[PDB]
């Protein structure tokens, strides 16, 4: 069945020359590229990345037939935190992942005067202002480092994934992630007034002696110990029939 | 609007210098590092308040308010028509409000 | 007082109209979708008229497409965002090559001091009863006063409609210099 | 103090002379861990046989402050200090301490500085309108567990010495001694505001001989 | 004009005359720079009066003196006649007639909320995609974003958004701010006699109310974020004004001998040959050391270096307010405690306070860390390369914390203790988006079903240098000579753009099956639907970035006169 589901939900391009990998991922979930309307780039605030990357997002979205007079609106976070190399682009995730969830677009408020150069690049548009839209579907990320690393990644609205499940399904999520939401706000608050968020585990759930048997058990999951009231495994639900 | 540019400079009216300066940079060619313009135009709004001070009180801030909201006024005027004339530009004049 | 303040290194440029042309759509489409600005704005009108003063071709598609693509059905802000955008496409193909203008459409204020009960001082700018536009505050500036005897618009009801007549150059049948 | 008394032999002092020998005689560095290992037994004796139950039930359910909403906390309070047989607060400052709780859930869920929903605690002499109000202008606190700081903030309000102590048992800790002990006389003479006006719950002072 | 004396623009309007707002008059003046009055200016001097008719009140400074004292003494008397008439009905019905008059205001304390993914009604979310799409996907496939976490210059990612999205801080995100920097700490305890219970000033001790804390540290907390001047001890006293090097001069004259130890001695007679000698002192058994003519000496000397400015971690942050003890603090290079804050950051927005309940639903073999860096501790680096050299004390075990992989071993060894894969990119600017392609492909291979992922780099002293002479970086004496601030230096696409801005942090997402993420019902902030890395092509400029992402939309045109039907979710379906 799930192969079945992958050679028709979500691999059906994966040999395809027809459709391209970036066209694919979102026909997955029924979104056309019109509905990417969101480009994280990397700009760096250099003369030679900032061009590349809008060229590059332009000539993309001109091959994959995105509608004239419908540009991605470019994201330029840097303005804000600069650029911390390695961390550049999970930066440029977290607020992409802020922005499908809140329809709000912030603006390179360092923007002052967008370069002449960068007119030729229709489908790219470069705002100074946050803009609260209707709702973002996609979202592209986009990185450039030193030693010719380029990298891409798209993020889709999770609304779409509550489509592909029941009604009892979602509904039974909905229910457990209300009451995890509740809990996790209680630890947070907790954690922040007692400078104790962050707990280092003194143990493994398991002990030595089961830590050979716990790797070897695909199986093995750990349980509410009654005694400590910790999450361990225990030496009943190893290599056991249940 | 389309065709439209802002130039925003920092600039003392209260200095000879600035004036000069400012006047030379507009006229400069973008190679020598100016705007290559010639004004159509010069409304010099410049002002500081003087409130409070009648003519006893008249000191060091009022003798400079006057260089500001006069004498500068027709120093910047002067090297406006100084750039005009040295680029031989007799049938373009820049009307001051 | 005299200390310089002027360097040729710190004059800021500002050119890229044709980026700010469509941001100013994008923020005027979503500021109606999520009803910030009405049909009865002036600030709606104000907004045309800057978006006309940066017509290009690449101005006009993205409007196309915006206002083409939008669901009308998803309520009555979306039928006003599609019925204006309309309007603001045909306004903005009629300008293509026309010069951008100055054109102020702000409701003329006039002065208001209110002392309450209590004695507190408050000034307002109250809108003029007679003046409701710049064309009537000129006629008002023509006619004097007795001191100085010496011996049909949609603004503030339909803003669509008064977008509308955005492009059209009024004929003056007899110019205000007679009055 | 560790002072003998006698009284009758009721759910409640029997749970009592138990937890005498079992957790009140403990040294204090053992006090703690006991307290965590026994925390469903105890929790499960007070909300049965005590007169000052286990504050953190819900419906019948166990549960701590911490996994408590805002409405679940102050209808609890209603259930506990106000007498719906006389329709009044048992005690005013009981009444003040419900009031108190009541502000600071406006101040959690407040956006901009607002007026009080509640001006006077004399609001409270009908206690259910008065929530309905608040948690109608405040819904989010209808869903959202108690804040860790409004926790600490609850428990401090229950040591304010300027009040009838509370008529339960809010949090297992050192002073669970103190929770339990204090206030302990008075519930036989006002049995209207005992959990099921349940005798069985309450200390009565009486003398074995006497009693004959 | 009316912007003081707009309190009397009324009256002087009564006497028919006409005051403007700066609109008309700005108006009126615009009037003169159209063509027909600048061709009239031409012929001879135009002399426009916009003055509105007030050259014909006569005598109008007194006339004006006279609105301005019959308002203000109308005021005035008003104010004073109801002060006297409040106090007299004070006083002839007391203050408890004034007591059941007054009002308790309700300030606002800061509820900080962990910003869940709203979940809409079954019905609205099912009308967005297609109908077809039920059963179609296999969930085991498809990648969620489940939590995310950073450490940068504005914080956490909370903060971090309200700055990037809001331009300003709500009451939330200041007391967040003010707990992250140190400026205030929870009390809940006896303070000054009375028994308070929130948040203190750190250093004082005196309460702070949440309102109060904007008012109060908001201009601290905005000075002391984001990019700015490089505080030397956030980098271990690193001034880049005063940049510590050293020259190599040979000696001229015999130097002063000097005592030390034995064995400092014979190290210094084993490096300089004869041209050093050593004499042991008789009485105390320490040696004189004398440098020799001809003798090798390195001499310090400070450079100016030009760039100043850098996003650092706002001051004040520090790893003990999120938990982490002194011990784990002595032992890791700096980054690893960004790396440790954003992961159990990360997990709470996730909704995950123990990781161990991971293992309620998935081995530990299927819990991956595919996060990395671009040059990982690169103050242990330091340690070995610089302090050692300087015989500085430096932990013999300081080239463990210098490798990239090492911020995961810690995290695997603090809190997650699983068996699953450990897949460390190397990316440079793009290690966070290669974490991601690493992460997802390691899901949909089956070898795990959550990873952890992102990226995270430090800013140090040498980093800064290096990036400033491959002149990547903007040299910050050009910007101050253009008139830029700090702030204003990261100015992407814009003309006058001349570098990029250093700063340092972490990011970190939980990513994992949404199959998994539904049965364990925690958040999902988005799909991954796609990641992928390209390099470009031959050529001699590492740095150069080159359009080898292109290939991501690769797709051939050669015949596209009909639909593919692949492209259509009916059909896919129906074979499905």
């Amino acid at each position: 069945l799930r192969a079945a589901q992958q050679q028709w939900g979500n691999d059906f391009y994966k040999r395809d020359p027809r459709i391209a990998p970036l066209r694919g991922a979102l026909a997955t979930y029924g979104l056309t590229i019109d509905d990417l309307g969101v480009a994280s780039f990397h700009g760096t605030s250099t003369k030679a990345n900032d061009k590349n990357e809008s060229a590059t997002i332009n000539e993309m979205m001109k091959h994959l037939g995105r509608s004239e007079g419908n540009p991605v609106i470019g994201v330029f976070q840097k303005f804000l935190t600069g650029h911390p190399k390695g961390a550049a682009g999970a930066w440029m995730m977290n607020g992409a992942l802020q922005i499908l969830n809140s329809g709000i677009i912030p603006g390179n408020r360092n923007a002052d005067n967008v370069d002449k150069i960068l007119e030729q690049f229709e489908y790219v548009l470069y705002p100074s202002k946050t803009l609260k839209t209707d709702g973002v579907r996609a979202v592209s990320i986009t990185s450039f480092g030193f030693g010719q690393k380029g990298g891409q990644a798209i993020v889709v609205h999770p609304d779409y994934l509550y489509g592909a499940i029941t009604e009892d399904r979602y509904n039974e999520y909905v229910a457990k992630v209300s009451a995890r939401e509740k809990s996790a706000y209680k630890f947070f608050h907790n954690g922040m007034i007692y400078n104790k968020l962050f707990v280092s585990k003194e143990h493994a759930p398991y002990t030595d002696e089961l830590e050979e048997d716990v790797y070897l058990d695909p199986l093995a999951r750990v349980s509410k110990d009654k005694k400590s009231g910790s999450l361990t495994f225990n030496s009943k639900n190893i290599q056991s029939k249940d | 609007a389309k065709g439209s540019t802002l130039i925003v400079v920092p600039f003392n009216q209260g200095s000879k210098q600035d004036v000069e300066a400012l006047i030379e940079f507009i006229y400069d060619t973008e190679k020598n590092g100016g705007l290559g313009w010639d004004l159509d135009a010069i409304i010099p709004f410049a002002a500081i308040p003087e409130q409070g001070i009648e003519l006893e009180h008249i000191d060091s801030k009022s003798e400079f308010a006057h260089r500001i909201m006069l004498t500068n006024i027709l120093r910047m005027m002067g090297c406006v028509k100084k750039q005009k004339s040295a680029r031989g530009i007799e049938t373009r004049p820049a009307q001051v409000i | 007082g005299v200390a310089t303040s002027f360097s040729r290194k710190k004059a800021r440029t500002f050119d890229s109209s044709w980026n700010w042309a469509k941001q100013s759509l994008l923020s005027l489409y979503f500021e109606i979708i999520h009803g910030v600005l009405k049909n009865v704005d002036r600030e709606v009108v104000s907004e045309a008229i800057n978006i006309m003063n940066r017509s290009n071709d690449a101005l006009i598609k993205f409007m196309e497409y915006h206002i083409s693509n939008t669901d009308e059905t998803k309520g009555e802000n979306y039928q006003l965002v599609k019925t204006l955008g309309e309007q603001l496409i045909e306004n903005c193909k009629q300008v293509l090559d026309v010069d951008p203008v100055y054109k102020d459409v702000a409701k003329p204020t006039g002065p208001k001091t209110a002392i309450d009960k209590n004695g507190n001082i408050t000034y307002s700018e109250e809108p003029r009863e007679k003046v409701r536009k710049l064309s009537q505050y000129v006629q008002e500036m023509a006619l004097g006063g007795p001191i100085t005897k010496e011996s049909e618009d949609a603004l503030d009801k339909d803003s669509t409609k008064e977008v509308a007549s955005l492009p059209n150059k009024s004929t003056i049948s007899k110019t205000v210099s007679s009055t | 103090m560790g002072e003998p008394i006698h009284k009758i032999a009721t759910r409640g002092v029997m749970l009592w002379k138990e937890f005498d020998e079992t957790i009140f005689n403990l040294p204090k560095n053992k006090l703690v861990p006991t307290l965590e290992a026994k925390r469903d037994y105890i929790i499960s004796r007070l909300n049965a046989d005590f007169q000052k139950p286990w504050f953190a039930t819900v419906n019948g359910q166990a549960r701590d402050l911490a996994t408590m909403t805002y409405e679940e906390v102050a209808k609890r309070l209603v259930e506990l200090m106000f007498i719906r047989s006389t329709n009044s607060w048992f005690d005013v400052t009981w009444r003040t301490f419900t009031g108190d709780f009541l502000r600071r859930v406006e101040e959690r869920f407040t956006k901009s500085k607002t007026l009080s929903l509640i001006q006077s605690y004399s609001l409270l002499d009908k206690p259910d309108e008065a929530i309905e109000k608040v948690f109608n202008a405040y819904p989010a606190a209808r869903e959202q567990f108690l804040n860790a700081q409004d926790i600490d903030h609850f428990l401090s309000m229950c040591q304010n010495p300027m009040q009838k102590p509370v008529p339960f048992v809010p949090v297992l800790d050192r002073r669970f001694e103190i929770f339990f002990k204090k206030d302990s006389l008075w519930q036989s003479e006002h049995l209207e505001a005992v959990v099921d006006q349940d005798v069985q719950r309450t200390c009565i002072l009486h003398g074995p001989v006497a009693a004959q | 004009t009316r912007g003081a004396n707009n309190i009397i623009a009324e009256g002087i309007e009564k006497m028919g005359v006409r005051t403007f707002s700066q609109k008309e008059m700005a108006f009126n003046l615009l009037g003169l720079l159209t063509p027909e009055v600048v061709e009239l200016c031409q012929k001879s001097p135009v002399m426009a009066d916009l003055n509105g008719g007030l050259q014909f009140v006569p005598e109008l400074k007194e006339f004006t003196a006279k609105l301005r004292k019959e308002l203000v003494e109308t005021s005035e008397v008003r104010k004073a006649v109801s002060i006297e008439t409040a106090l007299e009905h004070k006083v002839v019905n007391g203050n408890s007639a004034d007591a059941a008059y007054a009002q308790v205001e309700i300030q606002p304390r800061a509820n900080i909320q962990l910003d869940f993914p709203e979940l809409k009604p079954y019905k609205q979310v099912k009308q967005i995609a297609p109908a077809e799409l039920e059963g179609l996907l296999d969930l085991e496939r498809v990648i969620v974003v489940t939590g995310f976490a950073e450490v940068g210059p504005w914080g956490s990612a909370r903060t971090r958004w309200e700055m990037e999205a809001f331009g300003e801080f709500s009451l939330e995100g200041c007391v967040e701010m003010a707990w992250i920097m140190g400026f205030i700490s929870y009390h809940n305890g006896n303070l000054k006699g009375r028994p308070y219970t929130g948040w203190v000033d750190s250093k004082t001790k005196e309460p702070v109310d949440d309102k109060d804390v904007k008012a109060k540290y908001e201009t601290s907390i905005l000075e002391h974020s984001g990019i700015r001047l490089i505080e030397p001890e956030l980098f271990n006293g690193y001034n880049p004004e005063k940049k510590e090097m050293i020259q190599e001069v040979i000696v001229e004259e015999d130097l002063e001998p000097f005592e030390a130890s034995k064995e400092t001695a014979e190290q210094f007679k084993h490096q300089h040959g004869d041209k050093v000698d050593i004499f042991e002192i008789p009485e105390t058994g320490e040696y004189s050391v004398k440098l020799l003519k001809g003798a090798t000496l390195y001499i310090p000397k400070a450079l100016r270096f030009d760039r100043l400015v850098a996003g650092q971690i706002p001051t004040g942050w520090n790893a003990k307010t999120y938990g982490i003890s002194d011990d784990i603090i002595s032992q890791v290079d700096p980054i690893t405690l960004f790396v440790l804050v954003s992961v159990v950051e990360a997990f709470i927005a996730s909704g995950i306070t123990d990781p161990y309940e991971m293992y309620k639903y998935v081995h530990v073999s299927e819990v991956g860390n595919c996060s990395g860096s671009g040059m990982g501790g690169v103050s242990a680096l330091r340690g070995m390369f610089k302090d050692r050299f300087k015989d500085e004390p430096v932990q013999n075990d300081i080239l463990q914390e210098s490798f990239i992989n090492t911020m995961s071993a810690w995290v695997n060894m603090l809190l997650i203790s699983s068996s699953g894969p450990i897949k460390t990119p190397v990316g440079a600017c793009a290690t966070s988006v290669e974490s991601v392609d690493i992460g997802v492909e390691t899901i949909l291979s089956g070898k795990a079903r959550i990873c952890i992922v992102g990226g995270y780099d430090d800013f140090q002293e040498e980093g800064s240098f290096e990036f400033g002479n491959m002149k990547a970086t903007s040299n910050t004496l050009e910007e101050f000579e253009h008139g830029r601030t700090p702030a204003e230096m990261s100015r992407p696409a814009t003309t006058t753009r001349n570098g990029f801005m250093e700063a340092q942090g972490a990011g970190i997402q939980i990513i994992m099956q949404a199959d998994l993420a539904l049965k364990m019902g925690v958040p999902i902030y988005g799909i991954v639907a796609m990641a992928a890395t390209a390099t470009d092509k031959i050529g001699r400029s590492v740095p150069a970035p080159g359009k080898g992402i292109l290939t991501t939309a690769r797709e051939h045109h050669s015949s596209v006169k009909y639909a593919s039907p692949n492209l259509n979710m009916k059909y896919r379906k129906r074979q499905l």
